[PDB]
RNA sequence: GUGAAAUUUUAGUACCUGUGAAGAUGCAGGUUACCCGCGACAGGACGGAAAGACCCCAUGGAGCUUUACUGUAGUUUGAU
RNA sequence: GUGUAGUGGUAGGAGAGCGUUCUAAGGGCGUUGAAGGUCGAUCGUGAGGACGGCUGGAGCGCUUAGAAGUGAGAAUGCCG
RNA sequence: UAGCGGAGAAAUUCCAAACGAACUUGGAGAUAGCUGGUUCUCUCCGAAAUAGCUUUAGGGCUAGCCUCGGAAUUGAGAAU
RNA sequence: UAUAGUUGAAGGAUUUGGAAAAUUCCGCUAAAGAGGGUGAAAGCCCCGUAGACGAAAUGCUGACAACACCUAGGAGGAUCCUGAGUACGGCGGAACACGAGAAAUUCCGUCGGAAUCCGCGGGGACCAUCCCGCAAGGCUAAAUACUCCCUAGUGACCGAUAGUGAACCAGUACCGUGAGGGAAAGGUGAAAAGCACCCCGGAAGGGGAGUGAAAUAGAUCCUGAAACCGUGUGCCUACAACAAGUCAAAGCUCGUUAAUGAGUGAUGGCGUGCCUUUUGUAGAAUGAACCGGCGAGUUACGAUUGCAUGCGAGGUUAAGUCGAAGAGACGGAGCCGCAGCGAAAGCGAGUCUGAAUAGGGCGAAUGAGUAUGUAGUCGUAGACCCGAAACCAUGUGAUCUACC
């Protein structure tokens, strides 16, 4: 969602994971992957910027 | 659609034409240009419209006209553009526009008489073709040269 | 850069609304005591540009 | 004993009368001819060296002449 | 399936393909020998592709898409 | 003593082996209607050496002849 | 804050090897899985990275102190001040997109020469009304252009004929009196462990023995192609006129990716190379000595047509700001289409010409665009590459020769 960084500072894992906020979701950073995790607030935030 | 299975829209990307790579392509040894002649050096070809020696067309016929320094051309809207403001809205050369109808009012909005209107709007513009006032007052509207 | 138009043609050509071009005829600036009346009357009426030249100058008049 | 060069499409590289871009070692039809060298000559290989100096063209150059055109250094004349 | 029909070609127009280097994702091979080199009596209509024997000793293939310093027998070419 | 020049008992003679205008660097990848070259493959179709005008004649433009994509009526094409 | 630094997490065994980071088991760490190195390819061996700490000295940048400097209203309009050989005019030249043109505006050289607020300049010759300003005295940060140099980084950039001319002791060797011109040259193995000792040989060189996983890795030192030079041998060749082959074929020797097999070849048939330029080629027209390597239609900005995609009487952003040199939204100035005719005043589904309601030119009557990718062509640019004789501007030369 936003600067709850304590949930990103544990995303330097095996590159099986990669982290990104809800303002930078691009095309590739979704198409390149298979499953997607997202908190409940990030869903609504996405559903805002995307009008 | 996945990364390792990309397909472009069919018929949407041609290939190229690299000229001068061997006599089977059909374009080797004079690169699709032929024999000698100044169409076949590097950067040959004459300027546009030049005609050998003839007096070219643009000097064979005469000059004419001038340009008034202060012409005024308006931004005509004919009659059916109006036919979506059903009954009483104060059409105006202003925030009317503001609807995706007429941007860039050049020198004030004219109104024309093509081709059929059945409403009772109220029209305000900066000129009118004589038939347009008759159409408006025929359906019973108003007018004002404002 | 930008393709330059031709200030030699724009002073002789008017573009109609179907695509063609207009041009005022030649032989109308000088000695008339030679040409007849028909020959000088029928030359007050501009005409178009042939199919030929609109192939070769369709580029210089790219905008005007 | 030491040890180059220009040249060179690959070559198992004969003669006659024809034929051919109109004079052929190499095509045609005939005649002569075992394989490999060594010393001499210079008819031929349109022989080698110089992308014709003769001639024309390039809407090519450069140097020179003049009552060819256009200008100018210089000499002189008038006003201020 | 089956009938009918056509398939010489320079300048040139049109169409479909082979191959080299690199990038991206997916999936792979490699001291139990990769690239490169050599030999082979093999496969497709072409450009071209595999397989095995010897040498060699550290990196390269395959699929889909992308970008080009992408293909050489002639320039009295330039370097060894 | 110096190159828009110098020197010449005068020949277009000489000015670092080449002077009808020295050499070296820059404008400069100067310009050339002229010559030479231009690399992988298959399928389909496939010409012209003519008229007109040109400070034009080995150049160029339009017209004719070639190829590719669309619209429309045909009955317009052809050979008897 | 810039110039030295400090700290910094987690592994063993098995199979191949000369050597494991390889393979197979079983574990662990991560705010640290970016990178480099170690006897082959490492998250856990080493240097590091994520973090956290750190300056005696010197420099810069802030901040606030202290000091320096600067700055006041209202009312009156009798008289005074408000930039002089200046503005501007003629003449001759230059600068403005403006080549004297009907030529405003701005400079320069020469000559002539204004007014003073009831005044002066300008609004593209010039005049009148109106409107906007006050020249002939100076200073002034930021937003803009560049990179010899230092620091840290990146790249669908090069990998010893490439990339700077130069990866090596290079503007050096060498050439020219001088200005000036200017190369070729990287690779042993993991570690020199770089061959003690014997033998032939004057030496060089070599043969054993050794070091080494490998010496056909031995200092010309990884791999090691082609032209060119040699040794051995299976088949043929001394009555034969051969673009040098292919079709036919006896014999002789073989035995493969195992299939209507391989090598050679007595003898017969047929047959004038390759490239370019040309009406025409074997041409006695023209180019190649041979092998290898490099070596030619590209890119930016416009224009136009076909293909495709998103919206459609609409389409559509630009500069610029936040952002990782990205994406990724804001940003509606502007361009294109939706209406045309006329030189123009103008008219408007009409309009122009015309005395005309005549006729005729041009458009309407359904008739679609626009943004981007892509490809074909064209334009400005060196624009497919190589090729002159010449021209202009700074320099360098009279040690040869000419005159003194």
């Amino acid at each position: 969602e936003n600067g709850n960084d304590f949930a990103a500072l544990s995303a330097r894992n095996l590159p099986n994971v990669s982290v990104v906020t809800s303002d930078n979701v691009s095309v590739l950073d979704v198409v390149s992957a298979n499953k997607v995790l997202a908190t409940q607030t990030a869903l609504t935030q996405i559903e805002e910027v995307l009008a | 659609m996945k990364l390792h299975e990309l397909k472009p829209a069919e018929g949407s990307r041609q290939v190229r034409n690299r000229v001068g790579r061997g006599t089977s392509s059909g374009n080797g040894k004079t690169a699709g240009r032929g024999q000698k002649g100044q169409k076949a050096r590097s950067g040959g070809g004459v300027r546009l419209g030049f005609e050998g020696g003839q007096t070219p067309l643009f000097r064979r016929l005469p000059k004419r006209g001038f340009t008034n320094i202060n012409r005024k051309d308006y931004a005509v809207v004919n009659l059916d553009t109006l036919n979506r403001f059903e009954d009483g809205t104060e059409v105006t050369p202003v925030v009317l526009k503001e609807a995706g109808i007429v941007k860039n009012e050049k020198a004030g909005i004219k109104v024309l008489a093509d081709g059929e209107l059945t409403k009772k709007l109220t029209v305000k513009a900066a000129k009118f073709s004589k038939s347009a006032q008759e159409a408006i007052e025929a359906a019973g509207g108003s007018i004002e040269v404002i | 850069p930008k393709q330059k138009t031709h200030r030699g043609l724009a002073k002789r050509v008017k573009r109609t609304g179907g695509g063609g071009l207009k041009r005022g005829r030649a032989f109308t600036s000088h000695r008339f005591h030679g040409k007849t009346k028909k020959q000088r009357r029928q030359l007050r009426k501009a005409s178009m540009v042939a199919k030929g030249d609109y192939k070769r100058i369709r580029q210089q008049l790219a905008r005007m």
